[PDB]
């Protein structure tokens, strides 16, 4: 409901914010919980 | 091949450029948006 009250500039700002916070979280989760051992991923750079 | 070129001078007002953007591009008054952006620590106006 709260995001529905935003204008287009605010919506773009919000989405940019969330996507950046979100990828950090997903990347962290992935490396420790999902990444297969075969892939020698130690950090976010390796994940890329 | 070095033909003499026509030499043309054209004056461009950016306020008109921004004010005149199509509605879908977020047209704006340049002076007003600058005031807001300067007062704020961040933000943006327009798009693309």
């Amino acid at each position: 409901v709260l995001t529905a009250g935003l204008n287009s500039q605010q919506a773009n700002t919000l989405h940019a914010f969330l996507d950046e916070s979100r990828s950090a979280a997903l990347s962290t989760y992935y490396i420790r919980q999902v990444a297969k051992a075969a892939a020698a991923i130690k950090s976010r750079d390796d994940l890329y | 091949r070095d033909k003499r070129a026509l030499e043309v001078e054209r004056t461009v007002s950016l306020a008109e450029v921004y004010a005149g953007l199509p509605k879908d591009n977020g047209p704006f008054s340049l002076a007003q948006e600058i005031d807001k952006l300067v007062s704020q620590g961040s933000g943006s106006a327009g798009s693309g």
